[PDB]
């Protein structure tokens, strides 16, 4: 099918291809055929496992959260006692997944999220339970959720998921930016206020998915951990940037510690070594 | 040379005019008619008094005031004791009917005020009394004289706070409801055609209400200096497409 | 037997998936339908409809009060009222609209608002309504207001003035619950000339307000109301 | 979009009425007013 | 494809489309492009997630009881016991989906129910039970269970599911109304008497629908709460009403609260505060 | 009810599988796209692009 | 192996539902069928038939 | 589809449909429309929940 | 309605009679007897 | 590849774009430059 070199002899012409000048901000398409004499050969090859498609196209970790069941008499912030929990949806949080993102400025796509639940039993107990969780998906402007036991679980309006510990949850949701596509940056602000919030941290306000765990107590306490799993399907990027060098230190900003390691190995020895 | 203002209504024996009005709502686009066989179920042939009893009745005058709350009417009740048609009612197992209404208020170009005038369908009421008390027959079959929403509560009776439409919604969304304004610098009556509106093709005339009425005062009443600080409201109204069906024995009613 | 493999997911319950299922009645046969005027097909078919707007909440409770705007005689280029256009909260939290915007997540569109005039027929009065683009802050004089989207009302034999606050924005969707970067703007209303009123009358003038959406409106993602609890 | 149920009821959600029209409720009024002309003539 | 906005110029005629009247009672359908200058602009938009079959259409908590399994060994009253229990059918219990189907006064459609069951040992066990829960629908006319192992079990007739406890059960139901729809309003009574209760509480005689756990004892006490879901689907709505403002109180009826809060948010400033 | 056996894997989450997968916002009409400069397809398209090479990192 | 998804109800018996299950005697050939006099479709054939009403239910 | 009544009017016979013996054994299908004026209705309904496959079906 | 296993009896319930002749319980007399006839002419 | 849901987000991934064009990345420049010609004439 496709040629990966054309077969080129000898040359001595003023056609001197391998004489640009990168000041123009422009990389010439030179190629091997241009500066040595070459044979034929072909691809064998299309560049399917490079498509932005595939490469976003995979499950990514994107956050871990813990949720308890244990009695909740006397508890006075259930929230805080974990006998339910929140995730500020968000997808910077966890590194890996967020660098690739952030190889673009802009992005599109539909999500597909699959939900890990863990038990854990680190003190006495007599047997695993076997607990329900749900994931409740509270979109910006609606009640959230108080007690593990709100009237707002009854989840009426709001999309949530049962399934058990130990069980996998999985489903899909459209792209839901406000705009024509997800921004990976924002040079700007919610308003012009002297000291409002900088970055997409203004525009990244998806609203929090509650988990809870739907059985009453056991004698013991079982500690639920739960993760949360994202895979971009029906992928478009655009304006493509320089990847993440420094560390990150926050959620949405750029920001990168104060006297950090240097990114670019020094040599071992000369600017001449190999 | 014709206008929405000016309008005239006849049926049976009985025509109203007015030279102030503001068009007419014909209740969700759709005027009243008989029960089609396609939809019948009781097997009865039924009766069509027509003429008798699809005829203006008019009931007491109210009398809208500086503190006036509102009036809530209930139909069919609020005609059960008018003429033929109310005798039809209590002498038949099963009834239909749409009506227009026309409620009246006429002041001068130097008064003002402005009334809310509403048809609600199934306007199901609050007990004051709340948590799970009932409200007693005889509270929601006022007759005529209907409720008067600026009178004290009574046992057994309907909350009546004009603001929460005596059921717990908001009366700035009443408007959801066909209904019309007399703004009196603007109006001079109101006209609300009513079709029949149930989840059955008949019913019970009498321990069923269909629809209420309701007059509430949103632009409280303002009279030029010196002049008596009140106004008459009156209301009227004419079944028509009315149908009876199941005669036996005349109905007897709490009290 | 057919070779399957389970896939990730199984056994869970979507409480928004739109599965079939077994009738736990079989056979049964629900009776007929009968014609039944007003039948809703879609809720941006009623959100067309308006509803009085409680602008002037400025009671210690609720009240028919809420609903009246007053209106002062011989007061010229004076504010009338003003708010912000937070669709899903403030006045307009509770009217239809609100209601209905808040059961979901975003919207879009242009809103309806109207002004009906309710002083004595022999009285005068002109008007100006203003909607503020964001960007800028609630106009605090007629003179900054007119600068944008306007309307100058005179009161007469048509009662009623519509003014539509055109859909002004950048992104093409605001947030129903309240936020910054999706602000709609502001709404103001001012004293184009002065109310008059004739002689032998001292009442009080009111305006009624009402707000409604243009066959223009959008609303995306369902979600749970705070406008209702137990538990 | 295959049936595996014998009753109707099985069945999923019906798909959008695409009939929309709000003017029942936003104009029952019983004579016409066209926008532009006078709303009381 | 439709029209958002069509394009608009200047204006100058006796034409008003802005002045109206609204006592007439109706609302005009006036447009941006009727008082401003206008560009043109497309909906790309159908409005298809607030069609009425979308609304209503997902599932929503509409019950929570409980049963539990123990000795039955000297109890009089099983059902005061709860070695089986009852749910006397309505929608109106939890407010949630309650508000939405009353944001009209007829409602026709088919139901699907989603019914879990969480397990739960608050006492000293030695494991967790598998237990299986016998949900059977008991029509008004059938014979009701006095004894969490009556003969009225044997649900000859009556339709009954057969579920493990921490499992999901899964079934639709036709429109059983005996009119040509639901009532979420009605304005009377059951006959023409004194003192015979008002309000929908009349025509909701739905009956019960009975919860028991089909295994015998184990040494231990299990609790076993029960949770009913309910999604509508094939909708039809009519007659819409004002919003639910004020909270409920009971069941059925439009009753409110003494002394409530108000419902309209208070100006924290003028009548002119933005 | 159509007899079927499943297989070794059934229950697995492989992070790279790619099966279809309910919606949680059934009828949700996402915006419409609108044109923006750069579009992005392949990996393959960018690394053509030259950068410049760290070459001194003797410091 | 086809990819697939169980959903809630999964392992429930409703004694309403109406599904093919394996029949334990394969190949088992039931008796023919004869006349027989009477045959009953609908129950609203028989309730059409009238029978005594114990009207004076006084004893 | 079926008709659940017909429409009949008045009636003066001496076609006496509602007078029978019960002796012979029959139950004469006497209809509504046979003693009372009646108008059209219809069926919408086919009865398949009373059939005895249905009956003993579960 | 694909029968996934060999014999009859697997498969699900028949569906509707649509029979019903009520008659050989209503009315099994020798002489046919008229509506409106006399009963005992 | 049959559709088992009702909604396009439900679907599997896109398949390869099959696009693959460089130069608006590589040869951003006003006016063309032939490779052999003199980058600056
Ligand atoms: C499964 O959990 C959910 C997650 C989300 C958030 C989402 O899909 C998203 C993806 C990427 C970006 C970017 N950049 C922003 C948001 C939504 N949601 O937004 O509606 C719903 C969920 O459960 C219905
Ligand atoms: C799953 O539990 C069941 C529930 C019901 C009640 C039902 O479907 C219903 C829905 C809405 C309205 C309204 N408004 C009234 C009734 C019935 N049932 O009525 O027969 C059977 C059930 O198990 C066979």
């Amino acid at each position: 099918q496709t040629v990966a070199s054309i077969s080129s002899g000898p040359k001595h012409t003023q056609k001197v291809p391998i004489l640009t000048a990168n000041e123009t901000g422009a990389t010439m398409p030179v190629l091997p055929s241009d500066s040595i004499e070459t044979r034929t050969t072909y691809m064998h090859f299309n560049g399917s496992e490079t498509d932005v498609e595939c490469f976003l196209g995979r499950a990514a970790c994107v956050h871990v959260t813990e949720i308890q069941n244990k009695d909740a008499t006397g508890i006075d912030n259930h929230r805080e006692a974990k006998l339910f929990n929140d995730w500020k949806i968000n997808l910077s949080s966890l590194v890996q997944l967020r660098k690739k993102l952030e190889l673009f400025t802009y992005v599109r796509f539909d999500s597909e999220y699959t939900i890990l639940a863990t038990a854990s039993q680190p003190d006495s107990a007599n047997y695993s339970s076997n607990l329900v969780v749900q994931a409740m998906y509270v979109p910006p402007g609606a009640p959230n959720p108080k007690e593990w036991d709100d009237y707002t679980w009854q989840s009426a309006s709001n999309p949530s998921v049962f399934f058990k510990v130990g069980d996998t949850s999985r489903f899909s949701v459209p792209y839901v930016g406000l705009a024509s596509a997800y921004n990976c940056f924002y040079d700007g602000y919610s308003h012009d206020d002297a000291e409002t919030q900088y970055g997409i941290t203004v525009l990244n306000h998806m609203g929090s998915m509650a988990f809870r765990i739907v059985n009453e107590h056991d004698e013991h306490k079982t500690l639920v951990k739960i993760r949360v799993y994202h895979r971009a399907k029906h992928v478009e990027a655009w304006i493509p940037r320089a990847p993440r060098a420094l560390p990150y230190t926050s959620i949405g900003r750029t920001n990168y510690p104060k006297n950090t390691e240097p990114v670019i190995k020094k040599r071992k020895g000369d600017i001449k070594s190999y | 040379g014709y206008s929405d203002r000016v309008q005239q209504i006849t049926l049976g024996n009985s025509t109203i005019t007015t030279q102030e009005a503001a068009n007419a709502v014909v209740c969700y686009a759709e005027w009243p008619e008989y029960l089609p066989d396609v939809d019948a179920s009781d097997v009865n042939k039924t009766s069509k008094p027509d003429t008798s009893v699809c005829r203006f009745y008019t009931l007491d005058s109210k009398t809208w005031t500086t503190g006036s709350k509102g009036w809530c009417w209930k139909l069919p009740d609020a005609l059960k004791d008018m003429g033929v048609f109310g005798q039809n009612m209590f002498f038949h197992s099963l009834g239909r009917s749409g009506y227009t209404v026309h409620v009246q208020c006429n002041a001068t170009k130097f008064h003002s005020g402005c009334l809310l005038v509403v048809v609600i369908p199934e306007h199901q009421l609050a007990s004051h009394e709340g948590g799970n008390v009932s409200v007693k027959y005889t509270f929601t079959h006022p007759g005529e004289r209907g409720i008067d929403l600026s009178s004290a509560n009574e046992v057994g009776g309907p909350v009546k706070d004009v603001i929460y439409n005596m059921n717990g919604t908001l009366l700035g969304n009443l408007l959801i409801f066909p209904h019309q304004f007399i703004n009196l610098r603007t109006n001079n009556t109101a006209t609300i055609v009513i079709p029949y509106i149930n989840s059955v093709p008949i019913d019970s005339m009498t321990r069923h209400n269909n629809v209420s009425l309701m007059v509430i005062p949103i632009a409280p009443l303002t009279v030029p200096t010196g002049a008596t600080p009140s106004l008459p409201i009156t209301v009227t109204i004419a079944p028509m497409c009315t149908e009876f069906s199941g005669i036996r024995s005349k109905s007897i009613v709490p009290q | 037997g057919l070779p399957t493999t389970t896939l990730p997911g199984s056994g869970q319950f979507l409480t928004t998936d739109d599965r079939q299922s077994p009738s736990a009645l079989p056979n049964y046969e629900p009776t007929p339908r009968i014609h039944i005027p007003g039948k809703v097909h879609n809720l941006l078919e009623i959100i067309q409809v308006d509803t009085l707007i409680p602008m002037n909440n400025t009671h210690t409770k609720d009240e028919v009060n809420s609903y009246l705007i007053p209106l002062n005689a011989n007061r010229q280029n004076e504010q009338v009222f003003g708010t912000n256009l937070f669709i899903g909260d403030g006045v307009f939290k509770t009217t239809l609209l609100g209601e209905i915007v808040q059961y979901y997540t975003h919207w879009s569109g242009s809103l309806r608002f109207s002004l009906m005039y309710t002083g004595p027929a022999l009285s005068s009065a002109k008007l100006i309504l203003a909607y503020t683009p964001p960007g800028a802050r609630g106009p605090q004089d007629r003179r900054e207001a007119m600068l944008g989207t306007h309307v100058v009302w005179d009161i007469g034999l048509q009662s009623t003035i519509v003014m539509t606050i055109p859909w002004t924005s950048g992104v093409q969707f605001r947030y129903t619950d309240p936020d910054t970067y999706t602000s709609a703007g502001f709404l103001s209303c001012w004293y184009q000339t002065s109310l008059i009123l004739p002689p032998e009358t001292t009442g009080q003038v009111y305006l009624l307000s009402f707000i409604s959406a243009c066959p223009d409106f959008k609303l995306r993602l369902m979600k749970d109301t705070q406008t209702i609890s137990q538990t | 979009v295959i049936n595996y149920y014998k009753d109707a009821a099985s069945t999923s959600s019906a798909g959008q009425s695409l009939s929309m029209d709000p003017s029942k409720f936003t104009e029952p009024v019983k004579d016409l007013m066209l926008k532009g002309a006078p709303a009381l003539n």
